[PDB]
């Protein structure tokens, strides 16, 4: 057995990221969700620099 | 050292017969032996 | 409980001016908690096992 | 080179063959089978062929694995009804390492609570694969069936005892079987002298009823297309001379096959049985011979509806045997063929330390090949059809398993 | 009397060809019993497609009568001498022999020669012996193991003659006429691609001359390399109760020096199933770990050759949840010998090849089957000194560079057959195939 | 010999006695002693088991028992001890092997 | 039988380098893998920069 | 069964919170934990607020 399915934080990240079954034949339409998240990650880091300085 | 002429799995289904040149051989003999070990496969004998 | 009262007099030595005898606490006590912390509680910890026969 | 043989004044036997090969076998067989339970520790001597490797004095568990696995050795246990046979290999250079972890598992193992204990479910496993050849179905109830006692006792431990063999158990069976009197140290590649001196000092320890014949019947109906079923009746006790006998008349009627693919054209069972039926079978006569007692007869392998007519066909043709229907030609192919048989069993070093241990504990010494094939020449015609006659008026005893809806019973016959 | 001293002094193997070009080998020993026979360069290799399982479509035939010897006077003669008689054939080699009296080699080696050479062939036997296949065949899809090597191979070798089944297709079998069996043992069956080997009780001397009596009339097709293809094939049959993965890389072939290394390596690994005796004291710890978390019920490394290939792996056989963690471990111990491999580890490798090979080769079937094989395969007996000469050569080192060859960042072939929803994707078990750290 | 004296001092200035506990129920569990305790006969551990779980009960409740019913020091039974130097003896073995 | 499996033909697919049925796939498996890790490295620079 | 245990939402609340097993013994040093937990949400509303006028 490996760490990454032992491990309390890495299962998480295992289970959600790694070896999640996902449907084989998904479109470019589900890229968005992803997106979503950068977008948001983006904003938070970009807004924060810019909250240095507001 | 070697390994046995046979790997034994428990719950698995067996192999089947349909012959007379398969099944040749099979009929009993003489009495049980068994050996079990460190490094072989366990295998009962005639 | 040595190390919490060393802990308050750094408190009340962090509050004083840099004078006699505050400069001479101070450093006693810094000296104390370094020396409780990584000499004297560990020490300690073997004297009670070797009290208790192991 | 040959054989050197010792028996030591506490009744220990030392037998080797110094023969300056790379390899080194040496077993250690003990009077020490499944026949030397009771109804109180049964299947102790099926644990007990598990338990070598649990902690011992002298080594640990951990150690026994290690220690041998190091220098690419072997460490097997097996069991007949009779004796136990602790057999280890190695590279001679290693031999005397081997021989200590052998001593250590045989005259010293702790047996541990918690290491007993956890190997219980092993015997779970050992038996749900042994138990996969429908051979061992057969044979073992073919002996419960037989027996009312030592040989009645099955080498796999019985399913209520699994989880219930006791520590104390294992160290009585060691105790009270594994003794200079039950033992016979055998060796190859490995001077005599000095395994001599082995058993003088760590060999030496002190000493610690007759099977009844009984004849009965079990089945086992489990719905298998194909039927496995054996009919034996009492024979002869192994050493005596009738024993040689039955031996031939299991060639005479056939023991086997000889030609891949074969229809065994020499084969007196095999061909009588398809005269009748000719879908897929199986058909061998049927020779185990121990101390106390044996078993001669045969063995069926039939689609379930055509059991009946096999069974009765093969018995049939013992019958015509003991009749007096047997000719110079067929009983000289017979000992050619177990002429052939044991000197081929021999061949292997093995198989070879296998005839020497196994000697050495049902007799006193070793018998030569050359001495053992003038034997079988000794065996006469008329000897031959005693054996038959024996088995046709002898008591029966039957086991079967399959879908036995046209398999018969005993009284059927 | 030591170990390396006892090598010196095993029995030599001796060397003699025929006119023809028949090998005859033979190794002596006072021994009442012997075996002798012939092994052949032919197989499934060497078949095409429209002809495949020929070759063991001629195994059922050869003991089945002969021109001297009609129907069941073959089979009459080796059981009232207490013969045994036996064939097989593999991908390259097909083999058959005869265990008998040694007073009897003469006869012996007679009707081995009157198998190959005056075999039959029968109407009414071919079409006998046509639906005893076709139920082999059905046998053989029982046995999973057996399935899941074809289709090892299969995938590994495909659009290749090594990618065929021994026995071949159905369709084949039940269309294979005499004049294709009769055509493809006169290709095939040569005396420069055969070996006539013998060992136990007989003067090497008397078998040539055997030799001469009755292979004298034997008369006198290169086989192309094969192509790896990393590659999967996946049965998926949620039905059965057991999952079987085979796993290899593309190995060196029988020449190459590499395989004793290589040996080393498997035996490191080694082997387990569930009726063994170490359990987690085990030395491999493949091994140790899987008996542990009873991630299987079986497993081997194996290093499977053919001529200038072969596949080297593992198969193991374990329950519909313990693939991926199987593969996991497995993969790992790769990795591990290929980049750190220990010098007392590699120590006990080399040690369990000594014990392996040695304690392999006892008595005279075994031996017999070394002598005709490797005459094949080598072109040459080596000697058991040799081989300790070899394996001696062996230090970490060794293993770590040669490991790394066949193993490291390199494309396997992966079959799977039964409930193997878990067997990784072939992505995740390429990507298993080297470390980001070495 | 002459220490005997501040180890039975000791002994009761630590106090486990109080809650009818032996030494070895103070044992910190690491690896080791967790196999030794899975190793104890049944008697032996569902002595420990209760003697743990009368212990915090007091604990919870902040009271000690009678001091008739405190463990004497004399009468403190290493009873871990056999099992645990085993497991201990075991693994270095193990840990030499490895090397 | 399970020996009537044979693999699909999957040369459409396949590299020019491995092709050839009667050649070995060893030849070119180092620059195969060379190809195919150079786009990976390369960009990995890139996204460095 | 019930929908603490069921719900994906709840389930990680009921076992982290409701039906956690916890040591008999624990004494007021225990409560230090929550009461962090409190301080940290305290702050952060209190703070939200300032920053309303900040
Ligand atoms: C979903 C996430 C967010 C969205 C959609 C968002 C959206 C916006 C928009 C539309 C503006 C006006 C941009 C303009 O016209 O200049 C803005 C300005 C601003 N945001 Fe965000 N924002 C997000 C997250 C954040 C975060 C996390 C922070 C700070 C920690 C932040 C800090 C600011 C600041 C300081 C400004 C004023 C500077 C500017 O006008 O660019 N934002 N935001
Ligand atoms: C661990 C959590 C926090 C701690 C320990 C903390 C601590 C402090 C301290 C010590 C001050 C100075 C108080 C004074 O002397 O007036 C302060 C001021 C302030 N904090 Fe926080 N704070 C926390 C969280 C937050 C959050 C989450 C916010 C806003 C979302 C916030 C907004 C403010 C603001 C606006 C002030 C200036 C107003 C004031 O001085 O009271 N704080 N904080
Ligand atoms: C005659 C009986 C004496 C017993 C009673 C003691 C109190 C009487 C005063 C005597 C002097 C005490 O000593 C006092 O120590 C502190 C701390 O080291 C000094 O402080 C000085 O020394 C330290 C030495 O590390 C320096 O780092 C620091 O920069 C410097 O300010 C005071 O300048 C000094 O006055
Ligand atoms: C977690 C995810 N699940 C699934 C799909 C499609 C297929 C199946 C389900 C995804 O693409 C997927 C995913 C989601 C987000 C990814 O990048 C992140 C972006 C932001 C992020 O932070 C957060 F928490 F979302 F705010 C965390 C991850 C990467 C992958
Ligand atoms: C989650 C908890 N676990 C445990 C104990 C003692 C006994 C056993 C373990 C607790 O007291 C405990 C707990 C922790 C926090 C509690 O109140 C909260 C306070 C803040 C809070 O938000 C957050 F996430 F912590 F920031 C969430 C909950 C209430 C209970
Ligand atoms: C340390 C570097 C971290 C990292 O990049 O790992 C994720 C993978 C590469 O690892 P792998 O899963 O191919 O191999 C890991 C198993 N050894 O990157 C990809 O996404 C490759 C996809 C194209």
């Amino acid at each position: 057995t490996n760490i990454r399915k032992s491990h309390p934080l890495m299962k998480i990240v295992n289970n959600a990221f790694i070896d999640l079954p996902a449907p084989s034949n998904i479109s470019s339409w589900w890229n968005f969700g992803s997106l979503l998240g950068i977008c948001l990650i983006l904003q938070i880091l970009t807004g924060l620099f810019l909250a240095m300085h507001y | 050292a070697v390994p046995a002429t046979s790997e034994s799995p428990v719950l698995d289904l067996k192999r089947s017969v349909l012959c007379r040149e398969s099944l040749r051989g099979q009929a009993a003999g003489r009495p049980l032996v068994a050996s079990v070990s460190l490094n072989v496969p366990a295998s009962v004998r005639y | 409980w040595a190390l919490v009262a060393d802990l308050l007099t750094l408190t009340w030595i962090g509050g004083q001016p840099v004078e006699h005898p505050y400069i001479t606490i101070g450093q006693l006590a810094s000296v104390l908690y370094f020396l409780l912390i990584l000499v004297l509680m560990p020490t300690a910890g073997t004297i009670e096992n070797k009290l208790l026969k192991w | 080179q040959d054989l050197e043989f010792t028996r030591l004044p506490n009744g220990l036997v030392i037998a080797s063959l110094e023969n300056y090969a790379p390899a080194s076998r040496i077993g250690l067989f003990i009077k020490a089978g499944s026949r030397y339970e009771n109804s109180n520790n049964l299947g102790t001597s099926h644990l007990l062929r598990l338990a070598s490797s649990l902690t011992t004095k002298g080594a640990s568990s951990f150690k026994i694995t290690r220690g041998i696995e190091a220098v690419g050795g072997k460490l097997s246990v097996t069991s007949t009804r009779e004796n136990m046979a602790y057999t280890v290999e190695c590279l001679r250079d290693d031999v005397d390492i081997l021989m200590e972890f052998l001593l250590n598992v045989t005259t010293a193992p702790e047996f541990r609570r918690w290491e007993v204990a956890a190997l219980q479910p092993q015997l779970r496993i050992d038996k749900a694969v042994a138990l996969q050849n429908p051979q061992a179905h057969v044979i073992e109830n073919l002996h419960a069936a037989a027996y009312r006692n030592a040989l009645a006792n099955s080498l796999y431990c019985p399913d209520y005892r699994i989880g219930k063999v006791t520590p104390v158990e294992l160290h009585d069976y060691v105790q009270n079987h594994f003794t200079s009197a039950r033992m016979a140290l055998i060796g190859l590649g490995v001077s005599h002298p000095v395994l001599k001196q082995v058993a003088e000092q760590f060999l030496n320890i002190r000493g610690g009823a007759k099977a009844k014949y009984h004849g009965g019947e079990i089945r086992e109906q489990n719905g298998d297309s194909l039927v496995h079923a054996a009919l034996v009746a009492e024979s002869a006790a192994i050493g005596s001379a009738e024993a040689n006998a039955f031996s031939v008349l299991q060639h005479v009627l056939g023991a086997g096959p000889h030609v891949k693919r074969g229809s065994n054209a020499t084969s007196s069972l095999y061909q009588a049985v398809a005269k009748g039926v000719h879908q897929p079978f199986d058909v061998s006569a049927f020779n185990a011979s121990y101390s106390d007692s044996g078993l001669f007869g045969f063995y069926t392998i039939s689609q379930a509806a055509s059991a009946g007519d096999v069974i009765k066909a093969a018995y049939n043709q013992v019958k015509t045997i003991a009749q007096g229907n047997l000719s110079n030609p067929d009983v000289q192919a017979a000992k050619n063929k177990l002429k052939a048989g044991y000197l081929m069993s021999v061949e292997s070093s093995e198989g070879f330390l296998d005839e020497v241990g196994s000697q050495a504990l049902a007799a006193g010494s070793y018998t030569p090949p050359s001495t053992v094939l003038q034997q079988i020449d000794a065996v006469a015609d008329a000897d031959v059809i005693n054996a038959a006659k024996k088995f046709v008026s002898g008591r029966k005893s039957m086991a079967a398993s399959g879908n036995l809806g046209h398999t018969p019973f005993i009284d059927e016959l | 009397a030591t170990y390396a001293q006892a090598l010196q002094s095993v029995p030599e193997t001796q060397v003699s060809q025929l006119d023809n070009g028949l090998r005859v080998a033979s190794e002596q020993s006072s021994q009442p019993t012997c075996t002798v026979g012939v092994w052949i360069d032919a197989g499934s290799r060497y078949e095409s497609e429209k002809n495949n399982g020929a070759g063991y479509f001629v195994e059922h035939l050869a003991f089945k009568g002969t021109k001297n010897r009609p129907g069941n006077a073959l089979e009459k003669e080796v059981e009232s001498m207490g013969a045994h008689l036996n064939a097989y054939s593999t991908r390259e080699h097909t083999a058959y022999y005869i265990k008998a009296l040694s007073k009897d080699l003469p006869k012996a080696v007679e009707l081995l020669a009157d198998i190959v050479q005056n075999c039959s062939l029968e109407d009414s036997q071919i079409e006998k012996e046509r639906d005893v296949i076709l139920q082999e065949l059905q046998e053989n899809d029982t046995s999973m193991r057996d399935v899941v090597f074809n289709y090892l191979h299969a995938t590994a070798f495909q659009g290749t003659p090594l990618a065929q089944s021994v026995e071949g297709p159905s369709e084949n079998v039940r269309k294979l006429s005499r004049a294709d069996l009769t055509e493809y043992l006169s290709r095939h069956y040569k005396a420069p691609r055969m070996v006539l080997a013998a060992a136990g009780g007989l003067e090497h001397r008397q078998l040539l001359d055997l030799a001469q009596k009755h292979f004298s009339g034997l008369s006198g097709p290169t086989l192309s390399p094969c192509r790896f293809t990393g590659s999967q094939i996946c049965h998926r049959e949620d039905g059965l109760p057991l999952a079987h993965v085979a796993i290899a890389v593309e190995g060196p072939g029988w020449a190459h020096p590499d395989n004793v290394a290589l040996q080393v390596a498997n035996a490191i690994i080694g082997h387990y199933d569930c009726t063994y005796g170490g359990g987690a004291h085990l030395s491999s710890p493949l091994a140790s770990i899987a008996a542990t978390n009873k991630l299987c019920q079986s497993f081997q490394t194996f290093n499977i050759c053919y001529a200038d290939t072969g596949l080297l792996g593992a198969h193991f056989v374990c329950d519909h949840m313990s693939i991926d963690d199987m593969m996991f471990v497995l993969q790992g111990q790769w990795m591990r010998l290929c980049t750190s491999a220990t010098e007392s580890e590699v120590l006990r490798g080399k040690n369990l090849l000594r014990n392996a090979l040695v304690s392999h080769l006892d008595g005279t079937t075994p031996v017999c089957e070394d002598i005709g094989r490797s005459l094949l395969t080598y072109g040459r007996r080596i000697p058991l000194a040799e081989w300790e000469s070899r394996i001696a050569e062996v230090d970490a080192r060794v293993v770590r560079e040669v490991c790394s060859k066949y193993f490291y960042d390199q494309c396997p072939a992966v079959a799977g057959f039964g409930p193997i929803e878990q067997l990784p994707d072939y992505n995740r078990i390429r990507s298993g195939m080297f470390w980001l750290r070495f | 010999r002459w220490l005997e004296g501040i180890r039975k001092w000791y002994y009761n200035a630590a106090g486990f006695n109080k809650l009818g506990l032996m030494r070895d129920d103070t044992i910190h569990e690491n690896d080791d002693v967790k196999e030794a305790i899975r190793r104890l006969p049944e008697n032996l551990y569902n002595d420990r088991v209760f003697r743990i779980k009368r212990a915090l009960d007091l604990s919870m409740r902040q009271q000690i028992l009678p001091k008739e019913q405190w463990t004497k020091y004399e009468e403190d039974k290493s009873y871990l001890e056999p099992y645990l130097k085993e497991v201990i003896r075991e693994r270095k073995e193990r840990e030499e092997w490895a090397k | 039988s399970h020996t009537d499996i044979k693999v699909p033909d999957f040369s459409d697919y396949r590299r020019p380098e491995v092709l050839d049925s009667t050649k070995s796939s060893k030849e070119s498996s180092e620059a195969r893998k060379g190809f195919s890790y150079l786009v990976t490295a390369t960009t990995t620079v890139g996204v460095a920069y």
